[PDB]
């Protein structure tokens, strides 16, 4: 089913008509009418830092590792959170902790290789790194924005509250 | 009408590739081995020519590995072993191609390992 | 499983005899493909008469050259397969004519035929290094000034050769050869274990 | 053998071609060196280019230098036109990179794999 | 040189990366040479070293105004290959996420449009919807835009419990906004002026340059792949394709506002009648397994292990799948071995095509004629680039 | 320092970066923690350990708590089962 | 009598049954050139002789479009001709004759 | 294999015993295949390892806890399809698609075998053996590994 | 203590070179930092101008290759720190206008004493202490003289110090050269002597960067005097008009009494913000360059020292009009060299 | 939340009601075609001209 945008008798009404829309601007009035009609409705901003623009469960953000609410940090190191990432950020080196388990000796995720996509989120098998809500982490040098183990352990012990209830939130769902 | 040349194609000239990379690189047309992991052959089919590997210096920031070589991670498949060569006589890269090995033949009989004789 | 319209498979491979009759001399091969779509094969020399051919005729108008494309295998002597993917405003199809080229033996320009092959021939060009005879205006696109080598080419390193920063002695950028600092992981991630072709 | 020619039948014809782009580069150096206010000498600048006729002076197959030219031909609109600043040209001169030696000893004293 | 003046790669009217070298006689242009890959980055190469499901946010930065109705085109590329077909939810989420991407386009093409022309409160105006739609991706997805969530086997995630009556709520009075717009340009006793009669196309040369889009729409050659090819449930729905006359930078115009308007009739149906059902195909050989599901049951886990690490698999195979991206076809030649990584990708972008016609659209024009028609194409320097 | 004692040396080249700038180490290391966690005591020989909460856990496994001699622990949470 | 034709650049063409009953016929003796058993001479013969029967069939151009297609009778004019134009081409191009060479061996296997 | 599974019910395990210092048998992995009680019967001749029991609880470990002290013995790893005993030292070190893989010879002995180094990010990682019909047949001894 | 050397000698590669460089955002420093950087050596440069200042350098250095510390030469403590995990430390603290706060003394003499004092303190393998040529313990100009001072008392503080001795650096942004050209504002260009026996040789700023960074990199050099001089000598008439030449403006070379004319710099020495010309300057300026019989430096270093036509193209062309602003060196001729 | 002087002057303004629609969200062989000749597209019946 197709429709004309755009497809097209004189008569002095007619014409006194489209005189008087180029003569005294009638149209022109007409934009400035609609201009003036917003100045008069609420305006829309949100003091940024006072009020934040909602993001639900689902947000990317931050990287975190996430640990067991023993103490334990969830990580055995499968490895395929590195296969997976479609940018090479993750690296990681493991070794089996004398404890006799399986940890990670280094994981490191270069944010500034990571483009966000949360498979990472996606692909662990016990959901240990996780895509954490903040995403206010600007930094001043590009070495602070590589993560080691340490910052995203850290960060993961920060928002793990709030990382939990967005877990418990979005799991059903996935 | 078509003219004759019995030269070799080489088109080192045309390829682009730093002088560097042409003429200190070897590459190896091999048929890959199977990880003895596992007992599938479908990795064991096709030829593949490999550029000599080169320096992986640790990164002194954050202990990534780190390499100089831009030829190391390209590995070209090729179905047969004379296209194979024929891409590196081209190119100008030096060959040393290895012979596909495959397993030979072994008689296998349920019966025979019951024989208490032997 | 995909809703498959044999009415189409048929349809299609009909054309596919109908051009190979009508142009015998340079149709190699016919294939109507299971996803349903058709591809005629053609020797290097017939890319202009094939092209016009579908252009203009009115059982197969094929008036817009949707792409064109080159696929690298080096394996293939004739490493280059360009490949041009045309669309049938009226009869509603889409045929792809496909041909073969080696690194320095040209194919014709079909700027001629459909002036939308201006530019995606510069592409292929400048890309994998085929070259087309009577261009208007071949030279590199989307590649930088400077570029040495042709980059979708699978004998070209992804990270390339040269890499590009601000040096403070020569106030200007200057390329240096390139050295990364995490090379690209390359896993290797094929199984040894086929799957028994349906 | 048995090779379809691209713009010259013979190494010979295609050798004239060749002689046209020198011409062309070397009436263009002192040019490039004007309008692009580099840093370097006419003189100097038409030794490179020399350097680059015969960096290629080996091939002996007449479809190879036939590309050469074409793609020499494409590098010298480029330049003339202006679309290649500075730091594209400079570039052929190699100037911010070290040299690297090229004796045995120099290079056992410094790299795992030369 | 006619006094060759480089539009410039930084300028605000030339959106993103755009040196047209111009040759102008005083203000008139003689030629334009547009030249490109200032944005060129390796999409195509890039792709080839990674497997199916790592490709899939390529796609999202082709060409990101339009986010997901590029991922769509991989989408039904990699489930034609593969011979599976998404479940019945997930195409109509598909076509719901499809065409709000319209309307997101359409208010980036129109609103910078005028930008560019010099109207800067439709930009504000619709760009406050624009958001408002960003938090519909952000709460189906996660992302605001650049979301991930077409997958090659349907959407990732069904949407959130709650979602479709806000994506009402806001149809329901998005209207108005257009219609806002329309006040304020349409018949803008100068809007047209600066619009009609610039960059007239023919319909025999759009079609032979191949432009594919609505610069065919508006020069009256009615073709909608949506409509002549139907993808996903786009035939269940029912819609007006918005086909216009005296193609010009006007008549163009008019139909992108039109085709804002259809989207709306087309979100309507799919909020009326989406089924309910799974939103991934059931094959945990293409479609990764539930969570809850690889926690429990081995095959499972083990068919999450593997399609993580290693991939789709395939079968061998090369198609060319075409949607109608809200800028015009876009299609993915996909080249497949049987390995679970691709071997090529050429994105056709609409966007090469219409590039290429500035020149045979901008002749003896003048500079500001130039900075509306790189408008109405809605060049997006991603796709062209990739 | 670290949980797997990283220690740029008094003599290392790289100890350089902490100048005026801290580390980031771990306190509650976990290599302490599960340590911390008694074991599990069970009647069956055999014991699930879904890491806690089912999908919010680890891909569930049996271990086998059949010798005192050894409690099982599942290589996911570092718990042991006390048979 | 229409006013215009929906493609922009197309312009009506009075006496249309006339202008296509020119350039169908041309057409058709252009073919009477092509070699007798030449697979284009057969086939766009059999196409053009069943349009212009129709178009001396049909006075009224309304069912005329209905009956060949086309859309607008302007645009039939213009494949009509083009197909004129290409008819004149490949008998210059000689498509008819043996395939020029076979393609290499191993040239159209996919699966690598 | 099937896209999903049925078996609602329970599962089993094994007890992890000692075979050594260098394979690691986390025998709850073992599928019964018996290929380990051959090697280790035809190949070396241990004559060790064996099946203990019926039903589902037959376990293919030593009766008594005897190590499996001879050489030839890591090939028992790269038999094992399951990753039931796997290697003690590459325990968990690395995951194979990362693995680069180059292709070596044996120097550690004179039979000269055959062997696959394989290096991730410059380290070696493991060494497995690639078949030599004439020299190592797909076996690689315990100290070249 | 070491870093094995691994790479292929570009950005991202290590030549383990750690080295604090207190003054490096000087024009000489710059330089400095650029090849360290371009080698890979870790480099810690101290700071106590604002950080917006200091941007410029961060790019050359790779990844953490450079690390910025606080400093204040007063303060003891902040040098401590700073060489706390450098094996090698290169001083080239200098200024030409005694600062209301710090003395030719300080920027010469005390304050790289301390410098390297703590440097042995901390254990660094070499120092590297710059001073400038012909610089006698009874030279008129107080710097030069100071700066005698300093290379002898740092000797004492560190033994088999390397101290290269550079003669007035050319290079872009360096005085030397921009100073003269600079001269246009005047509409007349002072030259005492009218611009003769002054003989003076130039060195460009990289053969001396090299050098420097050179001699960090070799054992041959220990409690060497080495001195960076040039490729050419020239009378400062020569160099005067030449650089005119170059920057295609004027010359008028006009004789002035050095006696009244310290008394310009002084003039300007009197401005608050940075004197252009100082006293001292001046009387630097027309001290006449001393003839090389000391410790060879560059070539000896291993870099041919670079003639000054070839880059002067470079340095002066900012000085140069509308259309000046496109003549090249070789269409100019080039001063005559006088060795005297 | 307008005064409705206020927020007439911009219904007035505007010429339709932004109240309804508000800016502030709240809780011998046949020669052979590729495929049959695509039907010419139907006027839309609900607006065929704008
Ligand atoms: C001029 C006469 C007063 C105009 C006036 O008060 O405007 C609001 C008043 C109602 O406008 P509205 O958009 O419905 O106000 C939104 C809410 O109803 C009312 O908004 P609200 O719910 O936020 O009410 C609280 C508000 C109440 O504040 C006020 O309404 C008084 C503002 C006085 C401005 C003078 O106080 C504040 O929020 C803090 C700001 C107080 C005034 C800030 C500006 C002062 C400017 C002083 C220099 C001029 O406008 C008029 O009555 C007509 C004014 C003439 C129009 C032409
Ligand atoms: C001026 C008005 C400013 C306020 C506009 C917004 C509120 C009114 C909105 C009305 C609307 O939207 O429709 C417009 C309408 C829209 O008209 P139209 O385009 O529908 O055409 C009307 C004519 N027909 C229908 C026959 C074609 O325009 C008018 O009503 C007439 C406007 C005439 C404007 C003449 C020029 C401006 C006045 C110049 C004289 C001086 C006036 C006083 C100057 C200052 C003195 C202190
Ligand atoms: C006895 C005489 C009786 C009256 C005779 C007619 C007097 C007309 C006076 C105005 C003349 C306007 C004019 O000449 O038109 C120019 C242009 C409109 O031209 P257009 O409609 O495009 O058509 C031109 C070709 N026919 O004008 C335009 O529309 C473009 C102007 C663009 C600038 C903004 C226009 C809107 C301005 C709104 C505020 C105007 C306030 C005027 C009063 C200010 C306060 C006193
Ligand atoms: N042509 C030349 O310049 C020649 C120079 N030399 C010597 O070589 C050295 C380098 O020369 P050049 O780089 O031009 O000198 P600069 O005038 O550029 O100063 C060098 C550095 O020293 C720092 N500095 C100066 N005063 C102090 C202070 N009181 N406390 C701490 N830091 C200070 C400056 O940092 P900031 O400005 O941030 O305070 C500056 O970055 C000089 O010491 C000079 O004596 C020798 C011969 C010729
Ligand atoms: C400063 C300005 C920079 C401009 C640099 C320039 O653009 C880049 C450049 O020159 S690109 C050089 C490539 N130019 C060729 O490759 C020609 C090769 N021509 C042949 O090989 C002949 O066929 C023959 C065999 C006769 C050679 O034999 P001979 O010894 O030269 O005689
Ligand atoms: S996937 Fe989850 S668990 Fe496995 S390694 Fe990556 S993060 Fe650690
Ligand atoms: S081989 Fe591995 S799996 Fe087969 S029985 Fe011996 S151990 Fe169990
Ligand atoms: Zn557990």
């Amino acid at each position: 089913t197709y429709k004309y945008v755009n497809k097209k008798e004189v008569d002095m009404k007619s014409a006194t008509d489209n005189a008087a829309r180029i003569l005294m601007w009638t149209e022109l009035i007409r934009g400035l009418g609609m201009t003036l009609s917003y100045l008069f409705r609420e305006p829309a901003t949100i003091n940024y830092p006072f009020e934040k623009g909602p993001l639900s469960p689902r947000f990317r953000g931050e990287h975190a590792l996430r640990r067991y609410p023993s103490g334990e940090e969830r990580c055995i190191a499968c490895k395929l959170c590195e296969a997976i990432c479609p940018a090479q950020a993750i690296t990681i080196e493991a070794e089996p902790r004398a404890d006799g388990s399986r940890r990670t000796t280094r994981y490191d995720i270069d944010m500034t290789k990571c483009i966000y996509c949360g498979f990472c989120q996606e692909a662990c098998p016990v959901d240990a790194i996780v895509e954490g809500p903040n995403f206010e982490f600007s930094t001043e040098t590009h070495e602070e924005l590589l993560y080691n183990k340490e910052k995203l352990l850290n960060n993961g012990d920060k928002w793990e509250a709030e990382i939990a209830a967005n877990i418990q939130a979005d799991y059903l769902y996935r | 009408q078509l003219i004759t040349v019995d030269e070799k194609l080489d088109i080192t000239t045309l390829t682009g590739v730093p002088e560097e990379h042409i003429k200190t690189r070897k590459v190896r047309i091999f048929v890959p081995a199977r990880n003895n992991m596992q007992s599938g052959v479908n990795n064991t089919k096709k030829w593949k020519m490999e550029f000599d590997t080169r320096e992986r210096w640790e990164n002194p920031l954050m202990g990534w590995a780190s390499t100089a070589d831009p030829l190391s991670n390209m590995v070209l498949t090729f179905s047969a072993k004379e296209d194979a060569i024929a891409f590196a006589e081209k190119n100008g890269w030096s060959y040393d191609v290895e012979e596909k090995k495959v397993p030979k033949p072994k008689s296998k009989s349920y019966g025979a390992n019951f024989s208490w004789n032997k | 499983v995909r809703p498959r319209s044999d009415v189409t498979h048929k349809q299609l491979s009909a054309f596919g005899e109908y051009v190979a009759e009508i142009l015998p001399k340079y149709v190699q091969q016919v294939q109507v493909s299971c996803l349903d779509e058709l591809e005629i094969c053609i020797h290097p020399d017939g890319v202009i008469p094939t092209l016009t051919f579908l252009r203009d005729h009115t059982n197969a108008q094929f008036k817009s050259l949707a792409d064109l494309t080159a696929v690298d295998v080096p394996t293939r002597q004739n490493r280059f397969e360009i490949v041009y993917n045309l669309l049938s405003l009226r009869f509603n199809s889409r045929i792809r004519v496909k041909t073969y080229a080696d690194e320095l033996t040209p194919i014709d320009s079909i700027v001629s035929v459909h002036i939308a092959a201006n530019w995606y021939e510069r592409e292929v060009w400048d890309m994998f290094g085929v070259f087309f005879f009577n261009h208007p205006d071949l030279r590199r696109i989307l590649t930088d000034y400077g570029f040495e080598g042709h980059p979708f080419r699978k004998d070209f390193p992804l990270t390339g050769y040269v890499e590009l920063r601000y040096d403070d002695e020569v106030k200007r950028v200057v390329a240096e050869p390139v050295e990364l600092a995490q090379e690209f992981r390359k896993f290797d991630l094929n199984s040894p274990w086929e799957a028994f072709p349906a | 053998t048995s090779v379809k020619p691209i713009f010259s039948r013979d190494l010979n014809e295609a050798k004239r071609r060749v002689r046209e782009l020198y011409r062309a580069w070397y009436r263009e150096v002192p040019n490039t060196v004007h309008l692009m206010q580099l840093d370097i000498t006419v003189k100097q600048g038409r030794d490179k280019v020399r350097e680059m006729f015969m960096k290629n002076a080996h091939v002996t197959d007449p479809r190879v230098v036939d590309l050469l030219v074409i793609k020499g031909k494409m590098e010298l609109q480029e330049t003339i036109k202006v679309w290649k600043q500075r730091t594209h040209v400079m570039r052929f001169f190699h100037e911010t990179e070290t040299p690297r030696p090229k004796d045995f000893l120099s290079k056992f004293y410094m790299g795992h794999d030369p | 040189t006619n006094m060759t003046l480089n539009f410039g790669p930084q300028h605000p009217a030339a959106h993103g990366v755009l040196r047209l070298v111009l040759e102008l006689s005083g203000e008139m242009v003689r030629k334009c040479d547009p030249h490109i890959g200032l944005l060129h980055r390796g999409t195509e190469k890039l792709i080839e070293y990674k497997t199916y499901l790592q490709a899939l946010p390529y796609f999202d930065r082709l060409d990101y105004v339009s986010m997901m109705c590029n991922e769509q085109a991989y989408s039904i590329a990699v489930e034609k290959l593969l011979n599976i077909q998404p479940p019945p939810r997930a195409q109509w989420i598909r076509v719901l996420f499809g065409e709000i991407t319209r309307i997101l386009n359409h208010i980036m093409a129109v609103t910078t449009h005028a930008l560019d022309i010099g109207a800067m409160t439709p930009f504000f105006w619709m760009f406050e919807e624009r958001e408002k739609m960003f938090e519909f991706y952000e709460r189906v997805s996660g992302a605001r835009m650049h979301a991930a969530y077409i997958r090659p086997g349907g959407v990732h995630q069904d949407l959130p419990l709650g979602l479709l009556d806000d994506i009402y709520e806001f149809s329901k009075n998005f209207s108005l906004r257009i219609d806002e717009v329309e006040e304020m340009l349409t018949n803008n006793r100068i809007w047209r002026n600066r619009t009609v009669d610039i960059g007239v196309v023919t319909a025999e040369d759009a079609l032979n340059y191949g432009f594919s889009g609505v610069m065919l729409r508006g020069s009256g050659i009615q073709w909608d792949l949506r409509k002549t090819q139907p993808y996903d449930v786009y035939d269940q729905v029912e819609f007006d394709v918005p086909i216009g006359s005296r193609g010009d930078c006007y008549d163009r115009y008019l139909c992108r506002v039109e085709e804002m308007r259809q989207s709306l009739r087309i979100i309507e149906q799919c909020l009326n009648k989406m089924p309910p059902g799974e939103i991934k195909v059931d094959d945990a050989k293409v479609s990764p397994p539930k969570r809850a599901e690889m926690k429990t049951s081995m095959e499972s886990l083990i068919h999450h292990f593997k399609l993580y690490t290693e991939g789709y698999q395939v079968p061998p195979g090369a198609t060319y799948t075409a949607i109608e991206a809200p800028k015009g076809e876009f299609g993915v030649y996909l080249v497949s071995d049987g390995s679970s990584r691709p071997y090529r990708c050429k994105i056709k972008a609409p966007g090469f095509a219409h590039l290429a016609g500035l020149d045979k659209m901008s002749k003896g024009h003048m500079l500001a004629d130039v900075v509306a028609i790189i408008g109405t194409q809605d060049i997006v320097f991603g796709e062209i680039d990739r | 320092i670290t949980h797997t004692g990283q220690v740029y040396d008094e003599k290392d080249y790289r100890r350089v970066r902490f100048v005026d700038r801290q580390k980031e180490v771990n306190e509650n290391f976990a290599i302490d923690l599960i340590a911390q966690q008694p074991v599990n005591e069970v009647e069956h020989r055999i014991i699930a350990c879904d890491g806690g909460g089912g999908a919010l856990g680890h891909p569930k496994v049996y271990i086998n708590l059949d010798k005192e001699t050894k409690t099982g622990t599942c290589g996911y949470c570092g718990l042991q089962f006390k048979q | 009598l229409k006013k215009t034709t929906g493609l922009v650049g197309l312009a009506v063409c009075d006496t249309p049954h006339e202008r296509l009953t020119i350039l169908y016929t041309k057409t058709l003796d252009i073919l009477k050139h092509f070699p007798k058993h030449a697979a284009y001479r057969k086939y766009t013969e059999q196409i053009t002789n069943e349009k212009l029967d129709m178009v001396k069939a049909e006075p009224d151009v309304k069912k005329l479009e209905a009956l060949l297609q086309g859309g607008e009778v302007e645009e039939v004019i213009l494949q009509a001709e083009k197909e004129l134009s290409l008819a004149r081409k490949m008998l210059k191009w000689k498509p008819w004759e043996p395939l020029v060479e076979e393609p290499p061996a191993n040239q159209w296997k996919w699966p690598i | 294999g099937s896209d999903r599974s049925r078996f609602l019910e329970g599962k089993r395990a094994v007890e992890d015993k000692n075979i050594g210092p260098l394979v690691k048998t986390i025998m709850t992995r073992c599928i019964q295949c018996t290929r380990c009680i051959r090697f280790a019967s035809e190949i070396a001749g241990v004559d060790d390892l064996g099946t203990t029991g019926r039903g589902n609880d037959m376990q293919v470990g030593t009766y008594i806890e005897k190590m499996f002290m001879s050489e030839l013995s890591g090939n028992v790893i790269d038999i094992c399809p399951v990753g039931a005993l796997t290697s003690k030292p590459y325990a968990f070190t690395a995951r194979p698609w990362e693995t680069r893989k180059t292709e070596s010879i044996d120097v550690m002995d004179a039979v000269g075998s055959n062997i696959v180094v394989s290096t991730r990010t410059g380290e070696v990682m493991r060494i497995l053996p690639r078949m030599h019909e004439d020299i190592n047949e797909e076996w690689i001894s315990d100290k070249t590994r | 203590h070491a870093v094995i050397p691994h790479g292929k000698g570009g950005r991202s590669s290590v030549s383990g070179v750690v080295a604090t460089v207190f003054g490096a955002t000087g024009f000489l420093g710059r330089y400095v930092v650029n090849h360290l950087g371009r080698m890979g050596s870790q480099v810690i440069i101290p700071y106590r101008c604002d950080v917006y200042d200091i941007m410029h350098l961060r790019l050359m250095g790779d990844l953490g290759q450079l690390t910025f510390l606080e400093w204040d030469a007063r303060d003891k403590d902040s040098i401590r720190k700073a060489v706390q995990h450098s094996n090698v430390v290169i001083n080239l603290i200098g200024r030409e206008w005694e600062t209301r706060n710090f003395d030719f003394e300080d920027v010469f003499v005390n304050i790289p004493r301390a410098i390297a004092q703590a440097s042995k303190e901390a254990g660094v393998e070499r120092f590297i202490h710059v001073s400038h040529l012909n610089a006698s313990m009874k030279s008129s100009s107080k710097s030069l003289r100071s700066k005698a001072v300093g290379e002898k008392e740092v000797r004492s503080v560190f033994p088999e110090a390397i101290i290269i001795r550079p003669s007035d650096i050319f290079g872009r942004e360096d005085r030397f050269l921009n100073h003269f050209a600079n001269y246009r504002w005047f509409l007349a260009v002072p030259l005492v002597s009218l611009g003769f026996k002054t003989v003076k040789q130039p060195v460009y700023v990289a053969d001396v960067s090299k050098g420097i960074v050179n001699a960090t990199k070799d054992p041959d050099a220990v409690g060497k005097t080495f001195a960076f001089t040039g490729p050419n000598r020239y009378l400062l008439f020569h160099l005067v008009k030449y650089i005119f030449g170059m920057t295609h403006r004027t010359f008028i070379p006009y004789p002035l009494p050095l006696f009244v004319y310290s008394w310009i710099g002084k003039l300007f020495g009197l401005s608050p913000f940075e004197p252009w010309t100082t006293k001292d300057k001046v009387e630097r300026i027309h001290i006449s360059d001393v003839m090389p019989t000391d410790l060879p430096g560059l070539e000896d270093l291993g870099v041919q020292p670079t003639p000054l036509e070839l880059k002067s193209i470079e340095v002066l062309r900012r000085h140069r009009t509308y259309r000046w602003l496109s003549s090249e060196i070789e269409e100019t001729k080039p001063a005559k060299t006088v060795n005297y | 939340s307008a005064t409705r002087v206020i927020q007439k002057l911009r219904n007035w303004a505007s010429g339709q009601d932004l109240q309804a629609k508000l800016q502030l969200r709240y809780q011998e062989k046949k020669a052979v075609t590729p495929a049959p000749p695509m039907k010419r597209w139907e006027l839309s019946k609900d607006q065929p001209y704008l």
